[PDB]
């Protein structure tokens, strides 16, 4: 009644990446980088950079 | 008309809805890998010198 | 066509210290077709003007010479 | 319609055409 | 359906401290056949609410009092 893993923003692979990565600058950079959506605007903004 | 800069700061953002950006900042935002792409034709056709 | 809002500035300073010699040069201003609040802000401006003028005098008179040649004998 | 139009504007709206 | 367990909270503070204030405000608790500890825990909650209210008012009078100019003449 509290947490539907399918219908959720932060699914289980991001939890695995959180639990497995070493705490570093580059891991913070990665976890910001994986918050990008699969939207066509995200594809456009990723093509431009 | 008057030498009061404070109201000049106030009377511009007075719940300002439309925020139009200039072409120059939109030029220098994007890098060179997409500036020559034909999607950026309007920014390219006024960069002639 | 406006300014910043007025600061808090609690209390009336001349009421608690009426014994300072700035009061006789303070007590000449009066309201003339003027409400109590704008006259009060003018009083605040005149008070801070007189105190600034007075501390400028007390700076100038003490920094003519901070020692003196006259203090050698005593 | 506006996002669809922005998408169609920021991309392209023998040559050996290639799929992906 | 339920709640947390109640903590230890030993002692009857208004009996052990009769010299404390606000004991006038505490006594008026109706006991309409209320059993011997649920009335005690209602009394405990009313006691902490009353001392919370009292310390809130003592804080608000301690922050209303900044060192004034009126006590500066002393």
């Amino acid at each position: 009644q509290l947490f539907a893993e399918y219908r959720e923003w932060h699914r289980s692979p991001m939890g695995k990446y959180a639990a497995e990565c070493l705490p570093s600058l580059v891991s913070i950079s990665g976890m910001t980088a994986m918050h990008i959506k699969m939207s066509p605007m995200a594809y456009i903004a990723q093509a431009k950079l | 008309n008057h030498m009061n800069v404070l109201v000049i700061v106030d009377e511009f953002y007075d719940n300002k809805y439309a925020a139009p950006v200039t072409d120059i900042a939109l030029k220098c935002g994007l890098p060179t890998e997409d500036f020559l792409h034909p999607s950026n034709y309007d920014l390219l056709r006024l960069e002639l010198h | 066509a406006r300014r910043l809002p007025k600061p808090t500035l609690q209390g009336r300073l001349e009421a608690d210290f009426p014994d300072s010699p700035l009061l006789p040069k303070f007590q000449e201003l009066n309201q003339n077709n003027l409400p109590n609040d704008v006259f009060r802000e003018a009083q605040r401006s005149y008070l801070v003007f007189l105190t600034s003028q007075f501390c400028y005098e007390e700076y100038v008179q003490r920094t003519f010479g901070v020692p003196r040649r006259q203090r050698a004998i005593d | 319609q506006q996002v669809n139009d922005y998408i169609k504007a920021k991309v392209g709206a023998q040559q050996a055409t290639c799929e992906i």
